[PDB]
């Protein structure tokens, strides 16, 4: 059993979201980027709490990675197979949601 | 063991990274700032990556291993066949560590394949081929709940972690809740229509 | 025949680590755009949520606290949270 940290000034489940932060796939600027674009469609004067926008990002990047997940546990060939849009359309319907 | 001024030093700028980190991401951003490489959120970012680096630091300091109690840190176990070498294989497979584990159906028909031949189980083809794929499906739904619960178990911030699904405002004013199942028709059918969209790109090629 | 589209944003690289963090190790063309397409159709779900509340409370400014509540509305990715 590996010895654990637990800093006296700073608790675990802090640490645990900054980590997870450092995990992400999409550069973040880009991401920024893209809900400025969105936003910009719904109101020019709409401002965001910087921790909207990691919320979003979080969230949004989990949500991308199970499509593939779906996809994945659908797709049972001995020969490796390449993903196309109708895989991840089937497996939605197989094991996604609505 | 670590120098316990220098650990104290150290921690107190673990703490200080922290109370910056919590000023950004209550930083509210126009538009324009959403198009800035130094905007409140990318800066935030960054101090996160010094903060973890730091905290990998005096995990060193300290002599302890790295982790942080995260959920996929957590070994998932595996004892589906009546092989346990195989057994062993594909919980060895499902466990590596990071955000990055999750075989397809070829890794762990490998996984099954690889410990068949270096036992000499004398295992089938199709034997080996249906045993991997109960194992798949067994393990793909054991991945997808422990990143599923590392996801909501270490989710938002300071500002979040208050939240409640009592309090929703949508429970109280239904001129709120309609626009809210408008909006949710909505969702389901511009999602639907993307992936349809692309599906029918396909059949154009 | 085959040709390489223009973007600026998110890159090539990202979307197949993204689809390999899902276990899917090769994605054909129509994935880029797609993937792209999903990403922003789910941000607009939850941004128009998010709004709804933000408009409710006589806000100007989205928060956190809103996209939470538009998150828990998009079903299974924050099913749980928070309680």
């Amino acid at each position: 059993k590996p010895h654990r940290y637990r800093p006296g000034t700073v608790a675990l489940r802090e640490i645990r979201r900054y980590q997870k932060s450092t995990e992400l796939l999409i550069r973040k600027l880009p991401f920024q980027r893209l809900v400025r674009e969105i936003a910009q469609d719904f109101k020019t004067d709409l401002r965001f709490q910087s921790a909207a926008i990691g919320a979003l990002q979080e969230a949004a990047e989990a949500f991308l990675v199970a499509l593939f997940e779906d996809t994945n546990l659908c797709t049972i060939h001995a020969k490796r197979v390449t993903i196309f849009p109708k895989d991840i359309q089937l497996a939605r319907r197989i094991r996604g949601e609505r | 063991r670590g120098s316990r001024r220098q650990i104290q030093r150290l921690e107190q700028l673990l703490a200080l990274y922290v109370a910056e980190i919590r000023r950004l991401q209550e930083k509210e951003l126009d538009l324009s700032e959403l198009d800035d490489p130094d905007s409140a959120y990318l800066q935030a970012a960054r101090l996160k990556r010094k903060l973890i680096r730091l905290f990998g630091r005096l995990c060193e300091l300290k002599d302890c291993s790295s982790l942080t109690g995260r959920v996929i840190e957590q070994r998932i176990p595996y004892r589906g066949t009546r092989y346990p070498e195989v057994n062993r294989r594909i919980e060895r497979l499902i466990n590596k560590p990071g955000p990055d584990t999750f075989p397809d159906y070829g890794d762990v028909l490998r996984a099954v394949e690889k410990a068949a031949a270096r036992h000499s189980l004398g295992l089938p083809r199709q034997q080996l081929q249906l045993m991997a794929q109960d194992a798949f499906r067994d393990v793909g739904i054991r991945l997808q709940e422990r990143r599923h619960l590392d996801l909501i178990y270490n989710f938002g911030c300071h500002l979040t972690d208050d939240y409640r699904p009592g309090v929703d405002p949508a429970l109280s004013d239904p001129v709120l809740a309609r626009r809210l199942r408008e909006n949710r028709s909505l969702a389901m059918s511009r999602l639907d229509e993307v992936i349809s969209k692309y599906a029918m790109l396909q059949d154009k090629s | 025949k085959v040709l390489r589209d223009n973007i600026q944003g998110i890159t090539k690289p990202a979307i197949r680590r993204l689809a390999r963090r899902g276990g899917v190790k090769r994605i054909s063309g129509l994935i880029y755009e797609e993937t792209r397409g999903v990403l922003k159709v789910f941000l607009e779900n939850v941004i128009r949520d998010a709004v709804t509340y933000t408009e409710h409370a006589k806000r100007k400014t989205v928060t956190a606290m809103d996209v939470v509540y538009a998150l828990k509305r998009q079903g299974r990715t924050l099913y749980g949270f928070g309680g």
